[PDB]
């Protein structure tokens, strides 16, 4: 048949959102594709005028890359008095891969928009939630069989106007390699670093005529060392003995961590703020050592389900990690996230992420995984419960969430404990079936507060080898989030605002031949309000494929007074197939 | 003896192949590299020189939002990373197919993207070598008595 190649007209696509009006998309998909293709996408608006995207595509051997181009000469107005506004909206990025055969690995991701309001206006792939940054990094590595070396350009372009300006790698330089070794002797690893953070704070005033100001910028809210830039260096080299046997294994590993920052204060943070309450260092340092300590038992054991034979497999593992505790309040975090409890929080040797902060330990962790393996190899289930054992505090917090909110912050919020003796208790379970059942959980319950931290229940239905019939069910909890909060200009424990309790549905079904039922439902129990619900129908004819859906959805948006407010839109969208 | 648990004893994680030529689409890789250590790790030499070959091609990192902020924002993200692997015996022929993946959710910061980055690399780790131990108990509970029946 061939016919692969439509170097013509592809279906074409309507929509009339009664806010964007009515819209027609006609594609036009350029196959000069042995190997590679294009496409263009020509978007008609009403409200907005003729716009169009280019995609091109390339896939080889040891190649791979996508580049993206959009353009649109704005017909509709009155986002005038919005800041960063521009009549002639583009797009332009490259998100390449090269040299997967070398060892010489060049990936690429860069994205360049216009204006912060690009995918507000213009971005309906993205449906339910819009990208509130592009990225813009480059990376080149050396990938030798002993080491790895890494040279990494990243940054980030605010898709938005009401977030703090990211930071940037300029150039991050990763040398990260192991040492040969003899079975039975000892394991030595290293891990260097070296990274130039820096950023342009864009904190100026944006005005009006009578108004006077009418709001200022995020970045204007950071105070001291969140103004902070410069360099940072990091060598961690460690060393570990494995003792493996068929029943269990003991991994002794002893690290030393060794940081030193070359900061600059950029003057009104360290003159003003500062001077206003401490001193500030642009020269710091940092030395820390590292013992882990990895046990864990092999049990198994026969059983049949269903006239299946499985192997349940049941496997403890115990964890004890220390590391001295450190003042690093002086330090500022650039790389450093510190992410909320789950079940491999317990095999962590830091509770944070980045070089920034390096967690106070003194730790036991408990757990256990019993999994379920069908003799083909494959895994069908699995089960894990776990739990820290705290014989220390947790004195190394982020910005804000250390003692500085009793202080400078007077707050102390809800289901935050750092001093208890024990964590919560962490439970991770997963059935799977290879005709498309899955059903995932993940459940933290912290006994000292009483309180549920983080909750999960993920539901995809499918049934023999017929993908007419899918269900998906989805429950999601999170009360313990750690982020930063742009109107405090520091970290954030539970934020009440973005709490999360959610529930999303999901269906496509038969209902007679030739015709199905499409619908998808997402609800915020925090504000009460839907985020997202559309339904409608499948014709499926023996030559052509309509698609047809009522759909109502909330858009991010930023209004010209730069506070984060959603906005809903109704509308009906339509689409011709033909496969 | 309640139960009818028991400790693992060596015949059950003897591994069978005791060699295999492992390969991949990314030939220089965190993922094929810790592949072949712990099958060397595990008993299992690997060597370009094999009549059986274990060959990864299309490694796929994906994300999609999972759940969202009070102002409608990005809240939640699921990573899912899925290796394609095929076994490869004589002549080219692919003796079988199939795939392996997994998916971890972590909290993506809207105003620390950096941070966001770093657990998202982390995550990607942990799932990189779940991944490589999902393969694992796979290539073990394979024989060499299984063979190609090939066809045409
Ligand atoms: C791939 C490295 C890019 C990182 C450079 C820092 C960019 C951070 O600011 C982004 C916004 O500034 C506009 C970018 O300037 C023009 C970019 O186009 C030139 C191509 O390099
Ligand atoms: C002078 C070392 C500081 C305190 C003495 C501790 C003795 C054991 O620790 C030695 C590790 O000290 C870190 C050295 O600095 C990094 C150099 O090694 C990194 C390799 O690139
Ligand atoms: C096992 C729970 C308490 C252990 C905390 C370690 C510090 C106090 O114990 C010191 C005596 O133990 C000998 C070495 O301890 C383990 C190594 O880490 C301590 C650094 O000297
Ligand atoms: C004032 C009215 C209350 C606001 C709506 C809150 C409703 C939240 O609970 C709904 C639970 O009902 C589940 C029924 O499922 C029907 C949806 O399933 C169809 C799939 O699209
Ligand atoms: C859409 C699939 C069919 C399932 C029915 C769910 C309908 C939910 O979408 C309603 C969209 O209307 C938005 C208004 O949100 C509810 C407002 O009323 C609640 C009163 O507080
Ligand atoms: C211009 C669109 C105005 C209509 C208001 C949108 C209301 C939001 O609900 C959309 C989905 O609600 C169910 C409507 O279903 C469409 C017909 O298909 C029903 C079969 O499920």
């Amino acid at each position: 048949i061939d016919d692969r190649r439509q170097s013509g007209f592809l279906p074409p696509s309507f929509s009339s959102t009664s806010d964007t009006g009515f819209t027609l998309v006609t594609p036009y998909y350029f196959n000069l594709a042995p190997n590679y293709d294009a496409t263009l996408y020509p978007r008609y608006m009403a409200k907005r005028g003729m716009m169009l995207e280019g995609e091109f595509r390339y896939l080889t051997h040891s190649s791979e890359g996508i580049v993206n181009a959009a353009y649109l000469n704005d017909k509709d107005d009155h986002r005038e008095g919005f800041p960063d506004y521009s009549k002639d909206r583009w797009l332009y990025g490259l998100k390449n891969t090269t040299g997967l055969d070398s060892r010489w690995l060049a990936e690429v991701d860069y994205t360049r928009i216009s204006d912060p309001y690009y995918f507000q206006d213009l971005d309906t792939d993205l449906g339910v939630g819009s990208t509130t940054y592009v990225n813009q990094r480059g990376t080149l590595t050396y990938r030798g069989d002993t080491f790895t070396g890494r040279l990494n350009a990243q940054a980030y372009q605010l898709a938005t106007t009401t977030d703090v300006t990211p930071y940037d790698r300029l150039p991050q330089i990763t040398f990260d390699g192991f040492l040969p070794y003899n079975p039975g002797g000892m394991q030595f690893t290293y891990g260097t670093e070296f990274v130039r953070f820096d950023r342009d704070l864009d904190e100026n005033i944006y005005f009006n005529d009578d108004g006077s100001i009418r709001g200022k910028r995020p970045d204007a809210s950071l105070q001291g060392l969140a103004r902070a830039t410069g360099d940072r260096m990091h060598l961690e080299p460690g060393m570990s003995l494995p003792m493996t046997r068929s029943w269990g294994y003991v991994t002794p590993t002893l690290k030393y961590l060794y940081t030193k920052y070359d900061l600059d204060l950029d003057s009104q943070g360290k003159t003003d703020l500062n001077k206003r309450d401490e001193s500030f260092d642009s020269n710091q340092d940092r030395s820390l050592p590292l013992v882990k300590v990895d046990s864990g038992l092999y049990f198994d054991r026969d059983t049949t389900f269903a006239g299946t034979p499985f192997r349940q497999t049941l496997e403890p593992r115990a964890m004890y990690l220390y590391v001295p505790y450190k003042d690093q309040d002086s330090l500022p975090v650039f790389d450093t996230s510190e992410p909320s409890f789950s079940y491999d929080s317990l095999w962590r040797e830091n509770r944070f992420t980045g070089k920034d902060r390096i967690g106070d330990a003194n730790q036991l962790s408990l757990g256990v995984t019993s999994r379920f393996i069908e003799e083909n190899g494959f895994e069908r289930a699995s089960i894990s419960a776990g739990q820290i054992y705290y014989f220390r505090d947790r004195r190394v917090q982020l910005p804000g969430l250390t003692e500085k909110d009793l202080k400078r912050l007077n707050l102390d919020p809800s289901g935050l404990d750092n001093d208890s003796w024990r964590s919560p208790y962490a439970f991770a379970g997963q059935y799977r079936f290879n005709r498309d059942w899955r059903i995932n959980s993940d459940f933290n319950w912290n006994p000292n507060t009483s309180r549920t931290e983080s909750g999960s229940a993920i539901f995809h239905y499918q049934p023999e080898v017929d993908p007419g019939k899918v269900v998906n069910v989805g429950y999601r909890y999170r009360a313990d989030a750690r982020r930063f909060d742009s109107s405090r200009g520091t970290f954030r424990y539970g934020n009440e605002n973005d709490i999360i309790k959610q529930h999303d549905f999901s269906v496509i079904w038969p209902l007679v031949p030739q015709w199905s039922v499409l619908a998808r439902w997402q609800y915020d129990y925090n504000k009460n309000r839907t985020l997202e619900a559309f339904g409608g129908f499948e014709y499926d004819s023996c030559c052509w494929k309509l698609r047809l859906i009522n759909r109502y959805w909330l858009d991010v948006d930023d209004d010209a007074f730069l506070v984060q407010s959603e906005k809903a839109d109704r509308g009906i969208f339509l689409q011709i197939v033909l496969k | 003896n309640t139960s009818g648990f028991q400790l693992r004893g060596l015949g059950d994680a003897q591994f069978a192949l005791k060699e295999i030529d492992v390969s991949a689409r990314n030939a220089y890789g965190p993922t094929v590299r810790e592949l072949k250590e712990t099958l060397e790790n595990s008993g299992v030499k690997v060597t370009s020189n094999a009549p059986y070959h274990l060959v990864l091609v299309r490694e796929d990192n994906q994300q999609r939002t999972v759940s969202y902020t009070g102002s409608a924002r990005g809240a939640e993200f699921e990573l899912t990373n899925t290796i394609n692997y095929e076994i490869v015996g004589a002549n080219d022929l692919v003796l079988m197919s199939n795939q392996v993946q997994v998916q971890k959710v972590y909290v993506h910061d809207e105003n620390n993207l950096i941070g966001s980055d770093q657990e998202a690399a982390q995550l990607r780790s942990e799932m990189r070598r779940d991944l490589i131990q999902q393969l694992s108990m796979r290539l073990q509970a394979l024989t060499p008595a299984q063979l190609d029946e090939a066809q045409r």
